[PDB]
């Protein structure tokens, strides 16, 4: 089975739209959240969200974003930025049979479903939906409007898992180097940010709540007094590449993917079952002969799910201290976007020698005792790291990075 | 703006073309590369950017910014 | 690596709620298709659809569907008729880190998201909403609403690909067999039928509207006369296992997945390049060492991708083309769900030996001269067989099943 | 049909369970197998047959039978 690396990255996230301003980010513990104007006017109970702080206007040509929802939009301005970052120009990567692509979002468009229906009701009906409303609505519109203009050859699909959704496209990607069947698969996914999309976690009681006044300090995990998670939209993608084809061109290697982990709880539809997590985790372990130095928790800022995760990582490891941090506290929950922007915050502290503090924990959670949860900047050189996402449905990602 | 501008305008920026390609006898598929869900964008824009309905037996013959202009012209009041 | 068959069916689908029901559909050349007042009062200018025939109200229980759209309810109802048909009790397949699902829907809910932002724009906004309506409208609702109930342990996620989709879920559950990741994958898909979905590809140009009057005749692919495709919904599923485990436990087997192609055009968004077909079709037969004696063709009944599909069987195939019908002429195109179901109808095929006709040909399209169309029922001992299903977005699937 | 059968009745088929389970100090959780989804849902199910709206500090305290018997008793019906 051959060996799948990472050779170029890109993102648009709530805390940077690109990857220095992401470091950057980390390393100061700065949060992407801000009061948003627009879910208040909704009637919505959370009035805070990790937004990109872009203007896209004029990014993309008009023939290729006639076609694209937000998610794809961010979807593909961190592809543009990872084909770069790897290297790679149109005679390697374009009209290539063994160049592929997997990248998704969790709910595809939830504005643009909205919009046809309101359009198809008012007095113009078909003539005011337009053309263009599928391939922004469809579950696969981020794989379709990206593969389409790089002119991919190879696979082209989307994975959804709700918020596991971009961890199991880079899984499925390096599945695809390790079976030889591709060379290069760009990995990643996008999501948008919305109030059609919002209401219904709100409706569920999923967001939080309590601390509109004070959006910096709404996303909180392992908190004692959190209260739901914080909406972010965004995107990234990664370069997945097989290892002999990445050293022969003298590419960049962030890191070798040493393990992939996917399971399935059997249990609650919304409610981690924590069992399925030890699975995973140890899924993504099997084989690799060096500890796991730090640990990007899925850590979403909610009651049910924070204590969930903690103890899985403590039946997990027991002894060993793996760091532990929660990036969400500082960028929101990106749904379909995290797994891919969480492995590259995790590629950013392996690439860069640090571990990004757990931050706005003001009383750490009592179920969390003795685990090594960091709360600052603190420098560190790594080795081995692993992110975990988890979704609805009871379903479980976990991607375990190593140095070469 | 003349009606020519807008028209011109709005066939640029439907199908990515700088205000410069968008000649009098620019055909929209042969010239600019409009495709099939491009026609039916195009034929939206003209009818909300001039608040006019053009019918579909109308819209069918509006191939060239001239013939787009030409109707546009023929069909203030 | 090792061997992959299938070992049980289950459909609800425009032609039968059950394999029986769809295999005598089938052979008589019965039409799924009928009038819909529903698209009509909506405002469409097609007026017609291939409808599951079923009330499916208080089938499931309601600690269980609360969560499902009827994408996934067509699913979970064929898993359902799949498990039976595979023999296997709960113990077997249940609470099991080897058996896992693979199964997608193209849209997720229109319907619900649409409802979601009705409700939050009337007059009690967030307590209209209801808590369920993520898990219906989320684009791996199929998956989610089926792994929690069914209790399933292994792998748990929705492959999405426009008109691929429940393809790709197939051969990529077929990748988990393969990989030794796991000996049982349910595998599959769903989609909901509604005016909220179609009237956003009437908007595209891309449905029948001509033939609202003669429901059953709207469908013909290769038609000369054909104008786009007819809408449908439902659902499908098959059990995807390693070969040696289906021989030790006795199991039923109908054929061994002997290829599978994925590719992508890298061309037009919505019109297929023929190009990427004819290269997902010669990798689906790489090391197929007998010939196809069938194929079951997308055949969407489109003016465009009719006959980009019948240049791209003749490009293959020459001078030597199998026996080709599509079964869409019968059943209208169920979208996410038509990949599984023309598997289904393709291993039924070839399980009776006989080919299903292509219908509605009252003149051939000059492009297809020189291929062998079937167009009446046809008693045939087949042994390998061929389906093809492309999407939006340039992607494509290709599965080649044979007799063991 | 007084407020207490009424709000019975809506427990009792909001949770699925027989109309002689809901006795007046059953617990959705302890008793009806509700879970925190079911305690959104029934809240607006008795929002509807009685049309009145219950706000949510009001609402987190209806855990019981009584507790909504004794919410709709006392704002009016």
């Amino acid at each position: 089975m051959k060996r799948a690396v990472i050779t170029g990255l890109g993102i648009v996230s709530s805390i940077g739209n690109n990857q220095q301003e992401v470091l950057a980010s980390l390393r100061e513990g700065r949060s992407g959240i801000t009061f948003s104007q627009e879910l208040k006017d909704s009637g919505m109970r959370s009035h805070v969200w990790g937004n990109v702080k872009l203007d896209t206007t004029g990014l993309i040509d008009r023939k290729v974003v006639r076609f694209m929802s937000d998610a794809s939009i961010y979807a593909f301005l961190s592809m543009e930025q990872a084909i770069a970052d790897a290297g790679l120009s149109p005679e390697a990567y374009q009209n290539n049979p063994r160049v592929g692509l997997i990248a998704g979002s969790g709910g595809g468009s939830p504005r643009f479903q909205v919009f046809g229906a309101d359009a198809m009701r008012g007095p113009r009906g078909l003539k005011a939906v337009g053309p263009y409303v599928v391939t922004k609505a469809m579950a696969s519109g981020v794989s379709a409007c990206l593969a389409t203009p790089f002119k991919i050859h190879g696979v082209n699909y989307s994975i959804s898992s709700a918020c596991a959704t971009s961890a199991h496209c880079i899984g499925n990607a390096v599945e695809q180097i390790q079976l030889g069947k591709q060379d290069i698969v760009f990995a990643g996914g996008g999501e948008e940010l919305c109030w059609e999309m919002a209401c219904e976690f709100d409706a569920m009681g999923a967001l939080s709540t309590k601390y509109n006044d004070t959006p910096e300090k709404a996303s909180r995990t392992y908190d004692a007094h959190r209260d739901g998670f914080v909406i972010a939209g965004g995107g990234g993608m990664v370069v997945v590449e097989e290892l002999e084809h990445a050293l022969a061109r003298g590419a960049h290697i962030y890191a070798e993917i040493v393990g992939y982990g996917a399971t399935s709880d059997g249990a609650d539809m919304v409610a981690p079952s924590g069992e399925g997590a030890v699975r995973c985790m140890k899924m993504a372990m099997h084989g690799v002969d060096t500890p796991i130095d730090y640990l990007n928790s899925h850590g979403t800022s909610t009651p049910v799910g924070d204590v969930k995760e903690l103890a899985a990582i403590r039946e997990v490891f027991g002894d060993k201290s793996p760091a532990i941090s929660a990036t969400k506290a500082m960028t929101g929950h990106s749904l379909g976007a995290a797994g891919v922007q969480e492995a590259i915050y995790s590629l950013l502290m392996l690439e860069h020698g640090f571990i990004a503090p757990s931050i706005n924990i003001e009383e750490l959670d009592e179920q969390a005792a003795g685990l090594n949860i960091v709360t600052e900047t603190t420098d560190r050189e790594l080795t081995t790291v692993m992110s975990n996402s988890f979704g609805f449905g009871g379903t479980n990602a976990t991607l375990v990075m190593r140095k070469l | 703006s003349t009606i020519e501008e807008r028209v011109k305008k709005i066939i640029g920026e439907q199908l990515g073309v700088k205000q410069e390609e968008v000649t009098n006898n620019a055909s929209f598929v042969e010239d600019l590369g409009a495709d099939s869900l491009d026609t039916v964008e195009l034929v939206m824009a003209l009818e909300e950017e001039f608040d006019t309905e053009i019918p579909d037996e109308e819209a069918e013959k509006i191939t060239t910014v001239q013939a787009a202009i030409d109707y546009i012209n023929g069909h203030q009041a």
